């Protein structure tokens, strides 16, 4: 369940793949992990496939409210804050998800919250089974002054050399770019493939 | 000696509290709506007032949903706490079921919600009448909510002081699947013989949405055009 | 001075509150039925109003299940709550015994929750009676139930402003076990009995079931036939 | 000044609203019943009515068990509501002792149930008297239980609109252990003896029980030999 | 002006609707009691009813215990109730302390249960007053509660409409452990100089104990012995 | 028009309920008390009744405690209650605390049970006035308590319809440490200066304790002494 | 508790098997697996028997409730989000069952849903012990051009392989096919015996 | 006819119950205070009554702990609870931040409970006004609270039935940083010129506090000084 | 004679009970503020009262948080209750959402608060209007919320007795955008024109907030320059 969520300047790149295994046996090639919950904010969640589903429509729900009844969309900050409460009430009783908040209100963020409800910002995190791949690849060749394109690239990169060694991750890639001016965008399948078949990759 | 409770019936059998609310109803200003080809839209006049009011809270058109909407006229706290049960049930629905499949069941969320308060003794009705209007799974909707929790599918109708007459000429002029911009002058023209001799018709807000697309207000100079 | 409580009896040992229930139950539109060979029908007299309103919303005869149905008179809004409640009422009984095997306690409910509220103080009763109609384990049934709570089964009724005319029409030309057709005319004629001098009869909605079918609601077309 | 609410002692020290509801008991209908040799019988008086009725649902007699029935008058609502309540606790105290050991708790749980609504404010008590009948442990039983919850065991007695009278022929022709048929006509007799003038009897419900056997309702014909 | 609540004094300071209840109890046939040597019996007035009412449900002398028994006045559904609850309040002290060791906290429990409903709106209190008489641990115990839960312990007494009359008989008549035979016919006479003129005294239940004895009712043979 | 509520005060601020609690007190018979040198003693009228009333349940004076008694004057019901209330507070704190440690707080437990019924609606207040009087950690004590709830630690008082007669008395004529013989005769001349005209004192029941010592209640002929 | 569920062109066939088995010993040799709870919608449960059949019947309730009420059919994602919120409100005291939706309101669809609450559309599915073979069998012989006849041999052809390798499964072939044309459309039994006959199948 | 009711306006609108508790305050006895330079002291008139009271428990001052300490002025079963809740609020406070650090949210507590029961019906308010002195982590504090619960903080006041009198007369002499001598006599001066006329002062009672020391209260003899 | 209900509609349509709040709050002194050029004040009038009052507690406006701050006019104990429920409602806001992030949620509450309590029947409503002003994420803000609730944004408002002709003065001379200063002294002109010929205007409580600031309260001599 490999996730990973990149920030540049004025722009967050959130990607993530799609297999749904709980066995050593594969039920489902095509899954969804990579939602979005408000104008300019998306979310993916990694863990227990019906905690996951429920804590998404609670937050699609509640921060639609929200836009409506103030005119203003919500912060980014205010978002992990509440989700965080929403997770530490029943911390005893708890919900086994580990999920990652991006969105741009004046500054790009990205926050990592866990399943006790502790929500850490940081330039980029991964979560999931392949994370430490990731971290492997995103060590070694991020740049702060990378354009566009090329965090595109990287993200593609590092999901793609996270396939290879980890058994439970696999498929097809997701790729949706906030930007103020464009908006949640989802980049379409012939591209991701055109990125894969121009880098030098399989599948 | 019988207009004094919301529980006691009158000996012809009425309910006199019941009738009050639809008087304080009557005491506000006149809003309309009607569907057409693919789509539902909202009238609302307003008689302009101090200019020291900022105009994004005097709307009486507001926005439940982004394919949900509503208008009031009555009583204006009652109003504000209904419109908030309304999206609140709205909210509710849309969690339960996935989306809002049907606007008809926010509707009677709504209206059996008015509609408990005209039944139990130490509690007073909502003065205010409410008039739905959106897209869902069927298509174009039009609702109006009364105090005693009576709903009712349309095809045009009107609230408020004027009621009577907005919708005494849409019940000789209206006919259906006009293009958005005739159906609007149509309504227009109906907001205008409702008023009083002497009375001009100050701008008024309206809105409209059609089947696969979201709201929008028409802002005050594409209202200005229809004067 | 006794007209005042719901729980309060006079020196004759009147109900008057409950009675004021009978005459806002007589203020509604005419509405009959009555069973035949293999099954029962039901008939409701409609007053065409404001061809505004979607005809969806006006029909006095609902289904409560595929195999019940039921017409109502009186209170709009307690009338919309009863039926609501018998939807409510023949779900939980089909799924504690595996189908609606008797239409009788789904009347039994509806007659029990009408009846609680002519007893305590605090609560005004529902001013609505309703016919209940359908095919069960048994046959075919026929109820009515009254504001009181009072449910009869019978072979042929009314409610509503004509009631009394009808009841007495059916009482002296009713024989059962018509088949369908000269049953449903001679319900039209009872129907007609029952107007004032120079009221002509409108189309009335018409709904029938027989042994082993569902329901199905006969088309204004069907229906012009038997004018 | 003091019969407007249940709870109130007048100076003489009366509760009129209790003694009002025996008014309201006083407008059903003539039901009388007896016990003789090996057993216990019912007779109800019916003023027959439409034909449009079907005959199961105006039995005044019900089964509250094989072994137990009783017989109303008054409010038929109320009536209805205890005739219901007679048998879930007749369950009820089968359930928690094997077997309907004694018809005297059953009774007991009737007679405190009407009782209770006698001394409370915001409830009106039930304006329905009934007579209960069978077979126990010990034998014949018969009572009757008035609207403030007094009970007494008779050997015979009625209720309604005659009761005066038939109590009045019954306190000085009685004579006990008639076999069965003997006991029927001089139940037949005392009803007659009750109507006004001009008044022929109609076809009386009648029903009886014996020690070792279940419940028969004589049905019409058989009903139609001691006219 | 004041005699309309159970909780309102008056400018005396006096309960009006407490006293009412006073007034309830005096509607009750005589009863009366007193101990003797070694055991208490209690004498209980009855106008002979109709033959039809089985003689085990008239006794207005009842056995809360084998060991404790009583005797009312009043209306009779709130004395039938207060006999059950000091039958139900011996069985908790019996099962609390191993045996009813003390007559007077039986007592006790009747007594708060009928005060407390003279001291709170929305219930009436009981028209009923109780004498209670048996053997206990320190030995013969005569008691008598009245509806505001006064419990006073005598050496004889009387209730009902006699009362004055029998108490003024036995304050200048009574002197104590007389054996058994003479203390019933004292009392018979205490019961005969209460009536008015022209009234011949009829049967009256009477039943006794003695101290290591339990109860027994003197049948109507022995009670014809001093007539 | 004020005196009907306990929760309404008048114009010039009296709660004129409240003070006919204070009337209904003054209708019981006159109960004195006073400490002296090392202890406290109580006096308490009683104008002797019929001899079939056993005397242990007449005393006015009750004992709460070994070290703790009281005395009171007004409604009987009530009194009695508040006895019960006084001895249930007493052994709570003396659980609680391993001893009656002061007494004073047994009586701020009965005051504030005594004042809440003063300040709600749909409850009447006590009618009864208590004076305690015992031996705690601090010495002789003495208090009395209303029915507003006020309690007044005193050296001398008074209740009943005597009260300000003797405290009149007392107030001119009581000097502190008296030995207890002298001091209780001067209670008697107190309680003998309240009475009217031509009555006698009869025999009052009157007890003391002394510091170190439980209680004692001086038999009747050691009261005989001091007539 | 074979069951089987595969999508075509405007159409959805559902098939299950019959034997109802909680020991080494088999109880009863004809048991109900395959329900239909709306008018263009099945079900097919398997897991424990007892929380199955009270699944099937507040399903069914509900859903003609909803269409009584509403004069339209309930959309199929509509159908697996309640169950789905039916199923996750009791997830510490869980339903041990595994149930799968199909129907047809638009677009063919199948939903697959396990005991916690998780719902994920997949082309096809296949739930029970005998999974992992119909699973071998669809994986070599499904094709998106086929037509409602090669369905429905399809089907009987990778139940009828399951049949063979597992031990709790075990009897005659249920078989359903919903269109929008004919509506829920059950085959009957000897049209079943016909096709495994002219396949050249036993039993 | 609005003065009846706690919780109705009139049409001016006034709360004419809650200005006939501030009636019910004024019938108290005068009580004054003020801060001065480094602490803050209270003085309270009191008319010497009987001398079997034991005058511990009439000191209208009343020590809520050692370093905050109050006087009443009204009904004084209300006023006991009032301090009673004083020192348990004031208990809750010192427990949960470790110290009475603010004088002020002890005061809050004690308005807020007065205040609730002017606003709900079914509850009359407290007919007493207090005022706190005392010191804290700031200084010397003196407030005021009344029935309504309004509390202001001051530099010298009185309450009682003097009260316009006194605060007048503080209003044109009081000068602040007083050393305690000279305060207290200008304090006794403004209790003389409240008085009417022929009325002595007898010996008030008057205590003070510094900062950094407990309370004391000044002795009989020391007050004697400044009569 | 419908003046006395919160629940009870005239036949105009109107609740008396609620306009009589709104006379209440006429009562109190006048308070007036609006935005300006990045930020918005507050200008609060008082009329100087007795200098033994502190002023730390006499001030109309008063902090709710360090980027809130509100003013208040009508009943001193509902509006203390109201500042304190609005400073609750703040840190709850603060809490969930991490900041204070719309000021339109905080008056959300307050105004949904005082909504509830003019629709229920044992509630009178609060007598206080307030003036909420703030920065937020979205800049400067002014409310103003009424006693039935009605929350409106303006850039110019008063309350109290004046607001009239404050109101009417700002709505012929208010200008939007004026640098501080300039807009106190417009301000200082608007409440001057609201008193009565002879009242000189006194120093009134002025405080201010700029974009990216705290508050300030301009001290005495900084508000004794614009005189």
């Amino acid at each position: 369940t490999t996730t990973v969520g990149i920030t540049l300047k004025d722009a967050v790149i959130m990607a993530t793949e799609r297999r749904v295994t709980m066995e050593n046996f594969i039920m489902h090639k095509n899954g969804k992990k990579l939602f979005q919950i408000d104008t300019y904010t998306g979310m993916t969640i990694a863990g227990l496939v019906g905690d996951a589903q429920v804590l998404v429509r609670y937050m699609k729900a509640e921060l639609e409210l929200y836009r409506l009844q103030r005119r203003v969309n919500m912060p980014i900050e205010a978002v992990a804050t509440l989700l965080s409460n929403m997770l530490n009430q029943v911390k005893y009783m708890p919900y086994m998800v580990q999920l990652l908040v991006g969105g741009i209100d004046t500054a790009p963020h990205v926050f990592s919250i866990d399943a006790a409800g502790g929500s850490v910002e940081d330039i980029y995190a991964s979560t999931g089974s392949g994370s430490p791949f990731v971290y492997g690849v995103l060590e070694s060749q991020y740049s702060e002054k990378m354009t566009v394109d090329e965090g595109v690239d990287l993200v593609i990169r590092a999901i793609s050399a996270a396939k290879q060694r980890d058994s439970a991750s696999g498929g097809m890639i997701d790729v949706a770019v906030i930007t103020r001016k464009d908006g949640y965008v989802q980049l379409p399948t012939d591209q991701i493939e055109s990125r894969i078949r121009k880098l030098g990759l399989i599948l | 000696a019988y207009d004094r409770a919301i529980t006691v019936f009158s000996p012809d059998g009425r309910l006199f509290q019941v009738e009050y609310a639809l008087e304080a109803v009557k005491k506000g200003s006149t809003a309309l709506g009607m569907k057409f080809a693919n789509g539902v839209l909202l009238i609302s006049d307003k008689k302009v007032r101090s200019r020291l009011i900022e105009q994004n809270s005097i709307e009486k058109i507001q926005l439940i949903d982004d394919y949900v909407a509503a208008v009031t006229s009555g009583l204006v706290a009652d109003a504000r706490v209904l419109v908030d049960f309304a999206r609140i049930s709205a909210q509710q629905e849309k969690v339960t079921y996935g989306s809002l499949v049907n606007i008809e069941n926010l509707v009677k969320r709504v209206a059996d919600q008015m509609q408990q308060y005209t039944q139990y003794g130490g509690v007073r009705p909502y003065g205010v009448s409410l008039i739905f209007a959106g897209i869902d799974q069927i298509g174009p909707r039009l609702f109006d909510c009364d105090p005693a929790g009576t709903i009712n599918e349309y095809k045009a109708t009107a609230i408020g002081s004027g009621k009577d007459a907005v919708v005494s000429f849409l019940e000789r002029e209206y006919k259906e699947n006009l293009p958005e911009k005739e159906a609007v002058t149509l309504g227009i023209k109906a907001l205008k013989s409702s008023l009083e001799e002497g009375e001009e018709l100050k701008a008024p807000e309206i809105a409209s949405i059609t089947v696969g697309n979201k709201y929008r207000i028409y802002d005050q100079e594409e209202v200005k055009k229809f004067l």
